[PDB]
DNA sequence: TCGAGAATCCCGGTGCCGAGGCCGCTCAATTGGTCGTAGACAGCTCTAGCACCGCTTAAACGCACGTACGCGCTGTCCCCCGCGTTTTAACCGCCAAGGGGATTACTCCCTAGTCTCCAGGCACGTGTCAGATATATACATCCGA
DNA sequence: TCGGATGTATATATCTGACACGTGCCTGGAGACTAGGGAGTAATCCCCTTGGCGGTTAAAACGCGGGGGACAGCGCGTACGTGCGTTTAAGCGGTGCTAGAGCTGTCTACGACCAATTGAGCGGCCTCGGCACCGGGATTCTCGA
């Protein structure tokens, strides 16, 4: 009989696996495309010097993973495992961004 | 003895501009003598680290529209903008 | 012969006070020196948001039979906009109280 | 020109970012809700460096830019100038 | 008898509070609070009557604001009254603590 | 008459404490907020009245002006207009 | 005939230099005069506050076995101090990282 | 070709004195950097802002000292303060 | 409570590129005088902060009752996790072109600094009307039969 | 669905103190003039940004099976809301005193400014050892019988 983990035991383990490492989680390439398409409706014809791409690459993954930090934390407070849209509505409510 | 300054003469002729009947009472002056002063602040302080970062050494028009288009939300920096400039033209021409 | 002085606020349409905002800048150590435009520009700009603010708390305390303007007056209208609102969202306003709002759950049926 | 690609943002890699925050099990809505917020956050921050930019008569977004704009919001970083 | 059910006079008090704008702490308690504390940073000290004022008006409105935040989460978890449990997750996540 | 003071957050009377939550818009209270708030308010009054205590001493002076607590409570982010500034 | 030179910063006992901070004083519109001793205090205080850092990030690293200091162990020594955590509270490390934490919920039985 | 300056020379000095055998990468070197600037624009706004508030046209070391006071938090700030005034001293009596 | 399987730790050997040190050299800090004003100190005037006393009553406190809300337990079902298979595009290395950032010279116009002079804005004084308060309704809302 | 009980909006009459407006005056803003350096413009050099191509493999996308977590429903008990009778201290008006904030006049020492002079710190090379990577074995943690 084949070999199967229970449910919940590889994502455990997933979670002490990146919150040990330091790299960046999303791939360059698509993400720089972003930031060219969203800049268009500001100015026509930008360049944008390497570590500028960068720069922002790094801010943005901060942002998010604090935000999850927070999200975790009301879904818990409800007794419950899984986050949902309606927890991260009220943490970026509370946290004054809305 | 020393005497003090405000703004309250020059906002109440503004008052007497878009409502000519109303008056306003002595506490909600004192409130609007704060926004004057804090919006003043903001500016200037926005402007002034314009001046540095591009290392000059004058404040002028330029980095006051400047600071008002970072400082401003939406439709109101469009609105000021408009004012500052044509205020500016009409000072020139006399 | 000295010709008759003029207000430098006259020339430019201005209520606010173009002179007193020039020495506002010079002795505030914001820079080693100030264009001629700049205090225009600056005074401008003071004058048009306080005539927004000034029409909408109006329109507040006539909506409430009352011919002076109360801080009361002032926070309505600030909280009830959306751009003014988000402009000063780290103020409070001494004597001014809250909206008033209740959340749905909590209604009897 | 360039046309949809907050969609290049992947299911996997929005897993790996929530993995990071200490985060177990995931509603299948999550994934564009979370695209949404990104949106929001890079909008804000590119239109002031782009002001930046244009006031020193510049082509070019310098790195610079981008961490003048980060500190007007209260969102300080290190490690780049 | 006449007595109103539970609930009745709390949503008719919301109402009243919620109209009014005067301050909601008797004045001379407050007053010795503050003058208990400042004892401890320095002695012999004296307060203009408009510094006692201005505290007491940062005060009201910094405790309000928290109250309307505790009640999100309390409803977040389907409950009406609010509990400690709720403040302590407010103020983690505004950053205070 | 320089006579001490001591136990003086029990004043925050519970009526006092409800009709403060009135105004937040809340209809039912548990009964160990009321502990819990008076520990609240005393960590936020502790913090701004040490900093004006600091702009009293820097100026040479022994008497809190209005102007003290306003510049306090705007270091913190909390800026109050309608007493001077 | 003039005597040997002397920097500034061998006169108060310091590593930071006393004089680039004076002049950086002087021309960033901070006021209209500097004092003579403004500039020493503040070199003493910047100077005390890099050795507190340096010191437990050198220990973060010998603890894993490196010789040199990397981000990452900057970071660690910074968000597990109780007052360095607090005057840093609004800054991001670039290439940081988290610290390690789970919620006992999500632990199994 | 214009040169730019640095605190990577100090920084380096004073790494030798509490930790004679170790190094440090180029990329920890520059958040270093980041960090030194920071900290020095934080407590030079904080004292211009008070020599305004008392009507003074001077920054001295009273002012240095109230400002790291209003920033630094607990044991930090205490500890702080004695090495500023130490170094005044030794460098006053020479 | 035990075996089988899969993941992770530990160790030895190889190789490379970045940290650390060394050499010119030039520009910024230091030394030595001069001078004018910002700030320290003494003296004096009068505002306002503190302490006390008697009294009227609105608010705080303590007690009894009952209902509705919080919480624990059960059952079901469908959504989300773990895993194997195929498909796609990210990444790397290497060319090649030129757009634009950065530096240097030159010149002139805009801003600071003085001095005279006069009108705008501040402190004070005074009278009346907008708003606060008490009373007597008129009507809307809640609750049990 | 409806009547009784309670709370609240509305209209009338009366007072009172704060707002709005004169009046005198003094100091800050305006007019006219001079001198110097900050910034605008042209020219030039070379770096670093953009675009393209081909190969390799790691990651993304898809499908499927089933375990467990979310959610609805039910029952019970206790804690919190409502209301009444008694006790406490806040608010108010009015005296009285002196501590200290605020203003004014002298006078000196300290910080700006300028001109020589030289050594500290920056840019540009070299070079070797700390760390990255691969492969093989040991140990541990999970899962079912």
């Amino acid at each position: 009989k084949p070999h199967r983990y229970r449910p919940g035991t590889v994502a455990l383990r997933e979670i002490r696996r990146y919150q040990k490492s330091t790299e960046l989680l999303i791939r360059k390439l698509p993400f720089q495309r972003l930031v060219r398409e969203i800049a268009q409706d500001f100015k026509t014809d930008l360049r944008f010097q390497s570590s500028a791409v960068m720069a922002l690459q790094e801010a943005s993954e901060a942002y998010l993973v604090g935000l999850f930090e927070d999200t975790n934390l009301c879904a818990i407070h409800a007794k419950r495992v899984t986050i949902m849209p309606k927890d991260i509505q009220l943490a970026r409510r509370i946290r004054g961004e809305r | 003895r020393s005497r003090k300054e405000s703004y309250s003469v020059y906002v109440y002729k503004v008052l007497k501009q878009v409502h000519p009947d109303t008056g306003i009472s002595s506490k909600a002056m004192g409130i609007m003598n704060s926004f004057v002063n804090d919006i003043f602040e903001r500016i200037a302080g926005e402007a002034s680290r314009l001046a540095h970062y591009n290392k000059r050494s004058t404040i002028t028009s330029r980095e006051i529209q400047t600071a008002v288009r970072l400082l401003l939300p939406g439709e109101l920096a469009k609105h000021a903008v408009s004012e500052g400039t044509k205020a500016v033209t009409k000072y020139t021409s006399s | 012969a000295r010709a008759k002085a003029k207000t430098r606020s006259s020339r430019a349409g201005l209520q606010f006070p173009v002179g007193r905002v020039h020495r506002l800048l010079r002795k505030g150590n914001y820079a080693e020196r100030v264009g001629a435009g700049a205090p225009v520009y600056l005074a401008a700009v003071l004058e048009y948001l306080t005539a927004e603010i000034l029409e909408l708390a109006g329109n507040a305390a006539r909506d409430n039979k009352k011919t002076r303007i109360i801080p009361r007056h002032l926070q309505l209208a600030i909280r009830n906009d959306e751009e003014l609102n988000k402009l000063l969202g780290k103020v409070t306003i001494a004597q001014g109280g809250v909206l008033p709002n209740i959340q749905a759950v909590l209604l009897p049926k | 020109v360039l046309r949809d690609n907050i969609q290049g943002i992947t299911k996997p890699a929005i897993r790996r970012l929530a993995r990071r925050g200490g985060v177990k099990r995931i509603s299948g809505l999550i994934y564009e809700e979370t695209r949404g917020v990104l949106k929001v956050f890079l909008e804000n921050v590119i239109r002031d460096a782009v002001t930046y930019t244009e006031h020193a008569k510049r082509k070019t977004v310098t790195a610079m830019d981008v961490v003048y704009a980060l500190k007007r919001q209260g969102r300080t970083l290190y490690g780049f100038g």
